[PDB]
């Protein structure tokens, strides 16, 4: 087969090397949980992210909706911004 | 429980995010993921839109004492009519003697052993 040393800056590297923003150290999932004795990772498992729609008042049409619709609204740019590098 | 806009239910509680449990407020919107309650706070009065699942809330009985007691008196109204309906606070308990015979006073020795 022929080398699959393709190559393709997704838009992403490009202005990532214009500034000066050094990529990220990569961690972990585990984030501390404020207000409570748990560290309940950013994501991976039972993730912090779907809290909001667990927890019990949303002070301020059902705002969970809402954040779920974000949710599905990032995760479709994602996507998009995907598909734009692959037309590339 | 199928609960009404402005219904009065109690938010109660069953890891917070926040403490408004014990509150009482009116029901002003619902929608089947939860029920709409409004609860009234101080900086003059403002108000909270708040927005609770079904599982941290239930009916409020504040208003059944009133319906009783109007029941009640509209009812009394009606029998005398063949009134001192007003409630009163509770009176100072008037003498009464008390007999010795059947219960000798004991000093109870407060050591008490």
């Amino acid at each position: 087969k022929p080398l699959p040393k393709a190559k393709a800056m997704t838009k992403w590297e490009k202005f990532a090397a214009k500034k000066g923003i050094k990529p990220k150290e990569r961690a972990g999932k585990m984030i501390y949980d404020e207000a409570s004795g748990e560290w309940v990772p950013k994501w991976g498992y039972k993730g912090a992210n779907k809290k909001l729609d667990d927890q019990w008042l949303v002070e301020v049409i059902d705002p969970r909706t809402l954040n779920r619709a974000e949710r599905k609204r990032l995760v479709k740019k994602n996507e998009k911004q995907q598909r734009r590098n692959m037309k590339n | 429980k199928v609960y009404k806009v402005g219904d009065i239910v109690d938010i109660k509680a069953n890891m917070p995010h926040k403490f408004y449990q014990g509150k009482t407020g009116v029901v002003y919107n619902v929608t089947k993921s939860s029920v709409g309650v409004i609860i009234n706070k101080m900086v003059r009065y403002l108000e909270k839109r708040l927005n609770l699942r079904v599982e941290h809330i239930k009916h409020s009985k504040c208003r059944q004492e009133f319906l009783e007691r109007v029941k009640a008196n509209a009812a009394k109204r009606a029998e005398a009519k063949a009134v001192q309906l007003k409630r009163q606070p509770a009176q100072p308990r008037e003498s009464r003697i008390v007999s010795t015979e059947g219960n000798v006073p004991q000093t109870l020795a407060p050591v008490p052993y």
